[PDB]
């Protein structure tokens, strides 16, 4: 174990050894973005891809051409802490070397008469930060992947539906990357059909008719010729026996001296046989059988030239003694069947109007741009830009891919655009699935489900922003000059960065990071979109892509998707998928030899999984890998059922790869329903950071996966000695082994304190590690938000009492002591960001003064001589934060009011108090104040206090940077100078300056001094330019909005504790509004004394059939007896060797397990900080379908002091006497959800009014207004309230008079309404009336 | 005619410099006093849509 793993290692039950760790599980996010910026020197996918794609660009035939070179990046100008208080996009510019020729006169090879090769600026692209978050407008969003369907070739068959007529459909489609698709599709009288997109059904063979292809070659390429020789006479028939399968002939066939088939009888394939071997080729038929055949190519006589018969044309006995006079004796016509060969094409020609090719394209430019009269060259280019041209339509490498896959092809690459051959081939594959043979596809099945990431979307919009420039160098080099410019002039970075821009900034797919939980981050960033552009919408999909289809397992979870509008089309990716080279999913597996389950194992893709028959994770085996039984549970093709001992190709790796990281945190998983665990991994996101963090005692062993892999906590990349640890900083003096030669340092990881994350809550880093402590590389110093020595503490764990507790906790409420409040182990904190925008308007700029009008002398008392409130005053709501004034004039008084004023000659004042205030109902400490103000305008004494606090800040930090820098680095040459030419206390008295330039014997080691040496002087020059950098950077200016002096942000920090109201839950689904919040007193207690915390209510648990929590709080109390065991030997004082005996029975204890433990460990100082950190309890890890059993728990409560029943007699803490059947009591995982009710809770009794009717608008903390909506009125309808009603929509409403008559009428303490009527119905006058129509209101 | 002219200018400035221009630098760009540059840059907003 490593070091923090022997800190508390954590109890694990289980029994499956795991062969594959858990990966990185933000592979998805980081890796995408590495395939897009990146120097790929080929075209792979990249920007190098788009490239290469889009350039070069050329003029309208003027021999001026702009190629490509290359591109870098520059680095960005503004840090991501800087940037997120700024609120640019943290983006990187984009250099471009562009290499503009221009040709000279005939010569199209020869040599152009000047090149032009710079650089020029096109836009910035965002970078994502090291977790997979970018930054877009000062908030850190984050991009899904999304699903959809991949670019290829699907054949479906829309079964029944069309017409009711009980027959199936079929139709075939190629879905391009990019361009206009295509659809071949049947009618319900067997005709094909073509279409260009979703525009009207056109025939198909025209689309042939548009690849220049005639009658006959389209019936060769669709049918099998039967040749009919005239032997002499009589008309006779070239025989293929296969040819008869299936058939009945009207007479009777004979060859070879045997009448084999006879009249009226349907052929066996015994007769087909028998001719096969009787060497048959050519037989006799009557003239009769050529009256249904249809003749293949034209027939004409020779010399005249007239037709006998064109092609695809049925033969009758006219057109038979019109070909016996000609002198033809060949035949050819059309091998038809009703179920081998249908006649498709025949039919299909018969429908269609057109002949030749330029009557096929005028149909196509018709049929597309409707209602203007076509052009053959025109129609020409159309067509060539339709499917043909490498511009306007692309499959990709996987669109080529799937569509050479789903045609059973060799070849895995070819053109982006279509052929002859493509079409074609895939016209006959069509005819063939008509044809019976072959099947469908459907497509819920993951190997037709692309899963594009940010690289891939970045990379295509672009695309659009280059295609949209190279439009205007189009024009711009059609119009080229020959030397006036470099080539910049003629590319506009308006479109590109906007493309980009408008990308990340607004789309369904790009969203502002969920982030108050470490495990909502990782669960957001691992999120399987199928929503968005390009992909299928809420309200036009659908039941199928709902559901789960046989092919998620192990790719996507089932558990987990938000119960809610859209369910299912917002799918998790699975623990252990990654994405496959060509962007689908694929998980992994062990491979199976013979009969030995080997170690390495093989990523497997959908459609590579169903021909192989795939293992359980659940079997067992022995150490040379042969399964225990001769027969195992294994899927083949969707199914489940129970194959032989050496049938299987492939195990699964480990029992966890079903679910996602969301949900294979709950323990005891295998034991809920899906519904409650669906809803439970729902709401495992929304835990708000508790004030601790607190150690889950029943966990799973993903925690430490989702802390680590995650980006909250701070990881050290060098192991070593910890050299310091504050609150602010870590500094890790590293190892020799792991240190570089060159630049030579020690580590400094800055924490971040307590700073705002997007929902409010308070992300917060606190060091975890102690001084002069060995750490391992990997290995975590500084615990984020709601961790606990690296692993995952996103709630905190309480004592449990499942009973009826007098009604309080009645449908799901929970009942809370107040030992849980006392203790301020619910307590959060939270941050809010109040801001106080001071602008220009036409009457008056605004000011930030600190004398404000009509307020009090201690209402000012919190403020500075400024104006903007101190640092670290507690607020409450309604204190004044900034002291804003506007100006204002007209004041336009009435009567007595102007007599007042005449009568007391007060000064209606110039000015009015709009400052900025607390919000209704909130308190805390204002912790960050910020001071944005335009360059160009006078900056006031707080501005240049917070000034020079961040300048002092700065240069005190860079200097304790540099400071304890340099002090690792003399402390490596005081290393150096010891080895070879030792001043053992000479050398610490000479000056540290006299260290550089002091003599040694010329080996590694000088050469080592010469290094230290100018690294040394490489970091106090860089200090001194950054230093000078990061100043500058302070000191400027700072842009804003247009017309806007100044912006003064506070930060409050709220400490919100518990009420009745808010919101609690395990990880099993169980829901509770906390009731009541007792005294400790009146709690339930136990013969021992110790009070239960909270008592929950056991009428939930047989309903809802989530039976888990029951074992998840027999096993938490089996931990916390552990922990209250070894808390006990700890008290007594009992010496190592007797809690080194407990905690081994404690680890060893069950079945055959993964868990070997010490004695390995140190004597004592592991031991005894080992017991100090399980004296709260011994935790216990249940790896998910895998874990903890009964017996188990029952052979871990036997450890313990505690019945085996896991139910002890309790006490009630008011009557004082006994329950009556002794009850569950334990230790349950409970979450603090940030459905806070202090958030919740408003009231309005009169506030503002919406603009265009005059009706309260609806919001928070806009004052809102209950809506009072369409079935409330029908509600009070079903009553006999009337009044009400008449209230309730007109006077507390709409009445612009009601309102106020109904203020006066309330103040006056006479309860009384004036109805008058509304003011919405008077707006629908106006706008029934201001169309045409009169509509009035009559006499009386 | 100013508007075009400041769109036209802060194109050409855009891929000059890098970063966007500030109006400082469109103060010695132009003939105008910066102070009327920022009330053209105010005026030449098209109002939003009320059902945005």
């Amino acid at each position: 174990y490593s070091y923090t793993e022997k800190k508390r290692i954590r109890k694990d039950f289980g029994k499956r050894p795991q062969v594959l760790d858990v990966p990185y599980l933000l592979s998805i996010q980081l890796d995408s973005f590495q395939k897009f910026i990146e120097q790929d020197p080929e075209g792979q996918y990249g920007l190098e891809a788009a490239f290469r794609s889009v350039f070069p660009i050329q003029s309208y035939s003027g021999n001026s051409e702009l190629q490509y070179v290359s591109y870098r990046l520059g680095e960005p100008v503004f840090d991501v802490q800087e940037c997120q208080i700024r609120g640019v996009t943290y983006s990187a510019p984009l250099r471009v070397k562009l290499r503009l020729v221009i040709y000279e006169r005939e010569a199209p090879e020869g040599t152009v008469k000047d090149i032009k090769e710079q650089e020029v600026y096109m836009g910035e692209i965002p970078l994502m930060t090291d977790n997979g978050t970018f930054v877009i407008n000062g908030t850190e969003r984050v991009i899904v992947s999304q699903l959809h369907r991949s670019p290829g070739v699907f054949f479906d068959s829309d079964k029944g539906k069309t017409h009711s007529s009980g027959k199936v459909l079929y139709n075939a489609r190629i879905i391009p990357y990019r361009g206009s698709w295509l659809d071949f599709e049947f009618d319900p009288k067997d005709n094909l059909f073509v279409r260009i997109d979703r525009r009207r059904k056109l025939p198909a063979t025209i689309i042939l008719r548009a690849l220049n292809y005639t009658t006959e070659q389209i019936l060769d390429l669709f049918f099998e010729k039967v040749i009919f020789e005239i032997r002499d006479n009589k008309l006779q028939m070239e025989l293929v026996p296969e040819r008869l399968r299936g058939e009945t002939a009207s007479f009777d066939i004979e060859a070879n001296g045997k009448v084999y088939v006879e009249k009226g009888r349907r052929i066996t394939a015994r007769h087909i046989r028998q001719l096969e071997k009787d060497d048959v080729k050519l037989i006799e038929v009557p003239v009769e059988y050529i009256a249904g055949k249809v003749v293949a190519k034209d027939y004409i006589d020779e010399s005249t030239g007239e037709l006998i018969c064109a092609a695809n044309m049925e033969l009758s006995l006219d057109l038979l003694a019109k070909l016996s006079q000609s002198g033809h004796k060949r035949i050819e016509t059309l091998f038809t069947n009703d179920l081998d060969h249908g006649p498709y094409i025949s039919e299909t020609l018969r429908v269609d109007p057109t002949n030749d090719r330029l009557s096929a394209l005028v149909e196509i430019y018709r049929m597309m741009r409707p209602g203007e009269p076509p052009t053959r060259e025109a129609a020409e280019s159309l067509f060539e830009n339709l499917f043909f041209s490498e511009d306007r339509y692309d499959l990709s490498a996987v669109g080529r891919m799937k569509f050479n896959r789903s045609l059973l092809r060799e070849e895995i690459e070819g053109s982006g655009i279509l052929s002859k051959d493509d079409i074609i081939d895939v016209m006959k594959k069509l005819i063939d699935i008509r044809n019976g043979k072959g099947e469908v596809d459907d497509i819920d099945h993951l190997g037709n489900r692309r899963i594009r990431s940010v690289g891939e979307m970045a990379e295509n919009q672009f695309r659009v922003g280059l295609v949209r420039v190279e439009r205007a160098v189009k024009e711009r080099l059609s119009l080229g000059d020959l030397d006036t410019l470099m080539p910049q002039d003629m590319i506009n970075a308006k479109p590109i960065s906007a493309a980009v821009k408008e990308f990340f900034g607004s789309s369904q797919l790009s969203q502002f990071m969920d982030q108050n939980n470490p495990l909502s981050e990782i669960t957001h960033k691992r999120r399987i979109s199928a929503l968005g552009p390009g992909g299928l919408t809420r309200e036009r999909a659908g039941f199928e892509v709902r559901d789960v289809h046989p092919t998620h397992y192990g790719r996507v979870c089932p558990i987990e998707t938000p119960e809610g509008p859209n369910i299912g089309l917002i799918n998790s990716l699975s623990v252990y998928a990654q994405t496959n080279e060509y962007g689908f999913l694929e998980t992994p597996y062990r491979k199976v030899t013979d009969g030995v389950v080997t170690d390495e194992i093989h990523y497997l893709s959908a459609i590579e999984e169903g021909n192989y028959v795939i293992a359980q994770a659940n079997s067992n085996l022995d150490e040379e890998g042969h399964f225990v039984e001769d027969l195992v549970t294994c899927r083949s093709k969707g199914e489940s059922s129970l194959f032989s001992r050496d049938q299987v190709d492939y195990m699964d790796v480990s029992t966890q790869q079903v679910v996602s990281v969301g949900a294979s945190l709950i323990p005891f998983l295998e034991h809920d329903d899906a519904n409650r665990a669906l809803m439970g991994a729902n709401m495992q996101r929304q835990a708000v950071p508790t004030l601790r963090a607190d150690k889950p005692l029943v966990g799973t062993g993903m925690e430490r996966a989702v802390a680590v892999d995650s980006g909250v906590t701070a990881v050290a990349k060098r192991g070593g000695v910890v050299q310091y640890v504050d609150a602010s900083r870590i500094v890790i003096k590293v190892n020799e082994d792991e240190m570089y030669p060159g630049e030579a340092g020690i580590d400094i990881y800055n924490l971040t304190k307590y700073t705002r994350s997007n929902q409010n809550t308070c992300i917060n880093q606190m060091p975890c590690v102690s001084l002069g402590e060995p750490v391992e590389r990997g290995d975590v110093l500084a615990d984020g938000p709601s961790t606990d020595l690296g692993e995952l503490a996103l709630g905190q764990n309480m004592r449990v009492a499942f009973m009826p507790w007098n009604g309080y906790n009645f449908e799901d409420s929970i009942l809370v002591s107040e030992r849980v409040v006392q203790e301020d182990r619910f307590t959060t904190i939270h941050i809010q960001e109040l801001a106080c925008v001071s602008r220009d308007t036409k009457l008056g700029p605004e000011e930030i003064t600190a004398d404000i009008p009509n307020v009090g002398e201690a209402a000012l008392s919190k403020l500075d001589e400024s104006g903007i409130v101190y640092i670290g005053a507690e607020v409450t709501g309604g204190d004044i934060l900034v002291g804003k004034v506007t100006p204002k004039g007209e004041t336009q008084l009435t009567p007595e009011e102007k007599l007042l004023r005449a009568i007391f000659g007060e000064k209606a004042s110039d000015v009015k108090d709009s400052s900025l205030r607390v919000p209704n109902g909130v308190s805390g400490t204002v912790i960050d104040v910020q001071v944005f103000t335009r360059d160009g305008v006078e900056k006031d004494k707080r501005a240049l206090e917070i000034e020079e606090m961040q300048l002092k800040q700065a240069k005190k930090d860079l200097s304790e940077e540099l400071q304890i820098l340099e002090a690792g680095l003399f402390s490596r040459i005081r290393a150096v100078l010891v080895a070879g030419g030792v001043e053992a206390e000479k050398l610490d008295k000479l000056p540290r300056d006299r260290w550089l330039e002091l003599g040694l014997t010329d080996e590694e080691k000088q050469n080592q001094l010469e290094q230290l040496a100018e690294q040394y002087d490489e970091l106090k020059h860089e200090f001194e330019k950054k230093l000078e950098a990061k100043r500058r950077k302070i000191t400027q200016g700072d842009d804003l909005a247009p017309g806007v002096l100044k912006i003064v942000k506070v930060y409050l920090a709220v400490k919100r504790r518990i009420q009745p109201g808010d919101k609690m839950a395990g990880r099993h689904g169980n829901k509770g509004v906390i009731s009541k919040i007792n005294p400790i007193e009146d709690m339930p207690y136990d013969e021992n004394g110790t009070p239960v915390d909270i008592v929950l209510n056991p009428l939930g648990v047989p309903s809802r059939m989530n039976i888990g929590q029951i074992l998840e709080t027999h096993l938490g109390m089996a931990a916390k007896g552990i922990g209250d065991k070894i808390n006990a030997m700890l008290k007594q004082q009992q010496e190592v060797a007797k809690l080194r005996e407990f905690i081994q029975r404690a680890y060893d204890l069950g079945a055959d397990v993964r868990q070997k433990v010490d004695l390995s460990t140190f004597s004592d100082e592991e031991v005894m900080r080992l017991a100090e950190n399980l004296r709260k309890g011994m935790p216990i890890a249940t790896p998910v379908f895998d874990g903890a059993k009964e017996a188990e728990i029952k052979e871990l409560l036997k450890l313990g002091d505690l019945p085996t029943s896991g139910q002890i007699r309790l006490y009630d803490g008011r009557t004082g006497e006994q329950f009556e059947r002794p009850v569950t009591v334990g230790y349950m995982y409970m979450l603090k959800l940030n459905h806070l009710v202090d958030d919740k809770m408003h009231a309005r009794s009169t506030g503002s009014y919406s603009l265009v009717t005059q009706q309260p608008l609806g919001g928070k903390a806009q004052f809102g207004g209950q809506r009072f909506g369409e079935m409330e009125v029908w509600a009070l309808e079903a009553y006999g309230a009337a009044y009400t009603l008449q209230e309730m929509l007109t006077v507390k409403s709409d009445d612009v008079n009601g309102r106020t008559k109904m203020y006066k009428n309330i103040v006056d303490g006479n309860h009384q309404m004036e109805p008058g009527m509304p003011e919405s119905f008077n707006v629908l006058l106006k706008e029934i009336r201001s169309l045409g129509i009169n509509i009035e209101l009559e006499d009386e | 005619e100013t508007i075009n002219k400041l769109n036209r200018i802060s194109r050409q400035m855009l891929q000059e410099m890098g970063r966007e221009p500030t109006p400082e630098e469109l103060a010695e760009r132009m003939l105008m006093p910066e102070d009327k540059i920022r009330k053209v840059l105010k005026i030449a907003k098209e109002p939003i849509s009320m059902e945005t």
